[PDB]
């Protein structure tokens, strides 16, 4: 319990920095939580590092790539490939967002096609489920309701009960 | 008193605090309300969630100059295996051929000048493959009039393709888009990343509520049985002290 | 006050019972078809489980 | 589990469905018939007395 | 503390009902998993939501067939490019044989 | 666990148990005591005719 409290003291002054540890009440109960919070805390800050190093790795290497290939095809088609209409740029753009939107690998039909139909598969899935569980949730409140209530007749006729039975033991 | 819970369990899903310890541990429960603007939605520290956030809109923009260059790159690659195909089936035009030649070849060139450039540093020392410079493949390019002549068609053949891409993803996402004229289909087009977006968005707002009806469930699932308990530990009360016992005796009296 | 938590939240209940009940008596005579678009439902969602 | 108990407990305890029943039927209704046969033999006899 | 005239008949009328009056306690656990969100009623799925949800799972299911069919074509296609891409291999590997 | 604790607390008698108590009960009712009450009834109609 010690070393518990130890690193819950230790989490806390890293959390609240150069502000006095407000005083809570140490039970077993609020070290408990608080332990499970400084767990899980301290796992997802872990992660969260990693994730943020790689996707700095990630937009560095994005943008060499990038360079690439408009020097690629700056070279191959001329600057003239970048002098699209009006219209032509509104595709391109409608193209790059419906991609980024889906977070697709690339632009082709077959990283497209699957993502669109995952997207609505988990969208129906999704919706089916929680009305599944609004009607769980529904019966269960029914349910409830009925057994308080039969709780509080039951109160009621047990009383009643009592009575007419110290009043019969009385003419016994 | 049940505000403080509900705050703390809407941005600290994983604590499981009831009521009963925020009664009898007032100060800990301001502890709490302090630590979930210190920590994010999902268990983080909110620096840390920040900063993800940052480098996320970072990698998101360099993704798009990407992409950009990506789609043309891809688009000239399936034109040029589309006019291939058609040169084999021999549909093609004798205008359609020199076309399809040059640009394959404009193509290669720049691919291979690159191959032999390792932007690496001038090293004026730097062994060539092949021996091979630039200009040792800028010498088999096509004449310079065949060159410009296939940018300028490459312009216009672009923004065509383009156009067929577009109505290729939006006739898929919506079939029923297929017997429209192509002035309302170029409409919905323009709309089409929005609505994506907007389907995204909803699934994660879906999401959400199905978060929300889940821990709503749990919390009736543990109600529930502790009153059917109440109900029964009442009926035993009626039969065994009631009927058995002091019934009984009056009846035999 | 507690009268009134208990009036109010009796009524409030029972209130939310009863609409949720009222609903319910209009719907017997609607079984049938419920079993009927039930049974439909099943079905549809197993074509679409296949496709 | 629990529901199930509930529910054989409540009808035998409830046996018309509305009342909680302690005294069996059947003898609540000989205890009624007993004490009108009674009343009736203590006004022959207090009629033969008088 | 006050009670409007049309609250006080309507829980006497809930009093006459013969409906149970639930104490402050059960009051308390029962309110407690009432969520203020309006969760809209239920709407007991009215005959209507049902038949709604037919027509969007039969919209649906129009879609997938839609979606499988547009498939089957870009697959076709695709077969059909992909064995012709075999000969342009076939033939870009006799064009390499001459140049070596 | 906490409502298996529960149920064991509140388990002095077992349901069942209790169940079977109320069945022996109501059936030395109807074999003992009824017929008693039947007989004590006839006994009083042949009292009355006595009168």
């Amino acid at each position: 319990m010690d070393e518990k409290s130890t690193k819950i003291i230790m989490w806390l002054k890293k959390m609240f920095g150069d502000k006095p540890l407000p005083p809570y009440e140490v039970n077993t109960r609020t070290m408990e939580i608080l332990y499970q919070l400084a767990e899980w805390n301290e796992a997802r800050d872990k992660d969260l590092s990693l994730v943020t190093e790689d996707l700095k790795l990630k937009s560095a290497e994005v943008k060499a790539e990038a360079k690439y290939l408009q020097d690629l095809l700056t070279e191959g088609l001329g600057p003239s490939y970048t002098n699209l209409s009006r219209m032509g740029n509104n595709y391109l753009n409608q193209i790059v967002d419906s991609c980024l939107a889906l977070e697709l690998k690339n632009s082709s039909l077959s990283s497209y096609i699957p993502a669109v139909n995952d997207l609505s598969s988990e969208l129906v899935a999704i919706e089916l489920n929680n009305q599944e569980m609004e009607a769980e949730l529904t019966s269960l409140r029914k349910k409830l309701t009925e057994a308080l209530v039969l709780e509080k007749s039951l109160e009621r006729d047990l009383k009643k009960a009592e009575e007419q039975c110290n009043f019969e033991k009385a003419k016994v | 008193m049940a505000q403080t819970l509900q705050y703390v369990s809407s941005r600290l899903s994983m604590l499981q605090i009831d009521e009963e310890d925020l009664e009898r541990n007032a100060q800990f429960g301001k502890v709490l309300i302090e630590l979930c603007p210190l920590l994010g939605p999902n268990g983080g520290s909110a620096n840390l969630n920040r900063e993800l956030e940052e480098t996320r809109r970072e990698l998101l923009l360099q993704r798009k100059m990407w992409m950009r260059s990506e789609v043309i790159y891809q688009l000239v690659q399936e034109m040029l295996l589309d006019l291939q195909v058609r040169k084999l089936e021999g549909s093609l035009t004798e205008e359609e051929r020199k076309f399809q030649d040059g640009l394959q070849q404009c193509m290669l060139v720049s691919e291979c000048s690159r191959l032999l450039t390792a932007d690496s540093v001038p090293p004026s020392d730097s062994t060539s493959i092949l021996g091979l410079d630039k200009q040792d493949l800028l010498d088999l390019l096509p004449p310079n009039m065949l060159v410009l002549w296939v940018r300028d068609r490459l312009q216009k053949q672009l923004e065509e393709a383009l156009k067929k891409k577009c109505f290729t993803f939006l006739s898929f996402h919506q079939p029923e888009t297929d017997e429209e004229g192509d002035v309302l289909r170029a409409a919905k087009v323009l709309r089409l990343a929005s609505t994506l977006e907007d389907e995204k968005r909803r699934l994660q707002n879906e999401q959400e509520k199905h978060q929300e009806m889940r821990a709503l469930l749990e919390k009736q699932q543990e109600i529930y049985p502790h009153v059917l308990l109440r109900c029964l530990s009442l009926l035993r009360q009626a039969a065994s002290e009631l009927r058995l016992r002091a019934q009984s005796d009056i009846d035999r009296i | 006050h507690r009268t009134v938590r208990k009036i109010e939240g009796n009524l409030l209940w029972y209130q939310q019972l009863q609409h949720t009940e009222a609903q319910r008596t209009a719907e017997e005579e609607q079984q049938q078809r419920r079993k009927q678009l039930c049974k439909e439902i099943l079905e549809l969602r197993a074509e679409l489980h296949h496709l | 589990k629990l529901d199930s108990h509930l529910k054989e407990l409540r009808d035998f305890m409830y046996p018309e469905g509305n009342t909680l029943m302690l005294t069996t039927p059947e003898l609540s209704g000989e205890f009624h018939q007993l004490g009108s046969q009674l009343e009736k033999l203590n006004h022959i006899t207090v009629e033969i007395l008088g | 503390n006050v009670v409007p005239d049309e609250k006080l008949q309507a829980f006497n009328t809930l009093k006459e009902s013969g409906k149970p009056v639930l104490d402050e306690k059960a009051l308390d656990e029962v309110l407690k998993t009432f969520s203020i969100s309006k969760v809209p009623a239920i709407e007991e799925v009215a005959i209507e939501k049902l038949e709604e949800e037919v027509k969007a799972l039969q919209k649906q299911k129009n879609l997938h067939i839609r979606r499988r069919n547009k498939l089957q074509m870009v697959e076709s296609g695709n077969r059909q490019m992909c064995l012709k891409s075999k000969d342009k291999e076939e033939e870009t590997g006799r064009a390499f044989q001459e140049v070596l | 666990s906490k409502t298996q604790r529960a149920l064991q607390k509140n388990t002095n008698p077992d349901t069942d148990a209790l169940l079977k108590s109320l069945s022996d009960h109501y059936s030395l009712e109807l074999d003992e005591m009824v017929p008693k009450m039947q007989r004590l009834i006839q006994q009083c109609e042949k009292h009355q005719e006595y009168g």
